[PDB]
């Protein structure tokens, strides 16, 4: 409930920055906003890709840490390690 | 291209729909990919003859749980 709320707020902020920065590089804006032009399921998939160190996702460290902590708590609840 | 532009990013979507999408994406991206090795311990614990002489057998060796 709150993880998605903060993720949505950040995606609004990044889109605002993209729109404000569109006027300096139009060619960049294409692949820069392909993320916002991607389907919502693909958006979820690409923003939830900070597992491992591939790090192509635009998710910031502060939002990443909350999910990395909740995943550890869930794994402990499941008794995995 | 304006048709792709107008299509709503996640921040326009209602909270519950985005939550459902996040649940699905989290499932595939994290829950499926997470792996732990337990077979070598499970098949060992099952194969262990459990205290058959300690508890009252007084007969042929009872089949182990794996058996």
């Amino acid at each position: 409930d709150d993880f998605v709320a903060k993720l949505q707020d950040n995606q609004r902020f990044r889109y605002n920055e993209v729109m404000q920065a569109l006027n300096m590089s139009a060619a960049l804006t294409a692949r820069k906003t392909k993320e916002f032009r991607s389907p919502p399921q693909e958006q979820i998939n690409m923003l939830l890709n900070f597992k491992d160190d591939k790090s192509e996702c635009p998710c910031p460290e502060e939002i990443r840490d909350q999910l990395l902590d909740f995943h550890e708590d869930l794994m402990t609840h499941c008794g995995i390690e | 291209v304006v048709a792709c532009f107008r299509m709503a990013p996640l921040y326009n979507l209602p909270r519950h729909r985005a939550v459902n999408l996040f649940l699905q994406g989290y499932e595939k991206s994290w829950i499926e990919t997470e792996e732990h090795y337990f077979e070598d311990k499970l098949i060992e614990d099952l194969a262990k003859p459990g205290a058959e002489p300690p508890e009252e057998d007084e007969g042929t060796k009872r089949v182990d749980p794996l058996h």
